């Protein structure tokens, strides 16, 4: 998580911040929960999918 | 309070850690039993010899 958080803000991908947040969200599954949008893009998707 | 005095402090922390990991283990089995397995049993059942 440290490596990805430091490395992400340099890429030109517009969807970078969402991936940065989803990384920590994925690692938090079962410890803490958040309301997502639907049953497909749930909290346990690979952060790279967004 | 009346059982932990028999244990050293470090062992308590490790015991707390092991249980926590068991709580959050990424096991897919409970999902299988709730959503998929009944469908399989329903499909197979009529073809049974008994």
């Amino acid at each position: 998580f440290f490596i990805l958080a430091l490395a992400l803000p340099l890429t030109t991908d517009p969807c970078a911040p969402v991936k940065a947040f989803m990384t920590l969200a994925n690692m938090m599954v079962g410890f803490e929960t958040i309301p997502m949008d639907n049953q497909i893009y749930t909290q346990s998707r690979r952060a790279s999918a967004f | 309070q009346r059982y932990q005095p028999g244990w050293t402090q470090s062992l308590v922390s490790s015991m707390r850690g092991t249980l926590d990991k068991l709580k959050l283990i990424k096991s897919m089995t409970p999902m299988y039993l709730q959503q998929l397995a009944p469908v399989e049993l329903a499909v197979i059942a009529p073809m049974l010899p008994f």
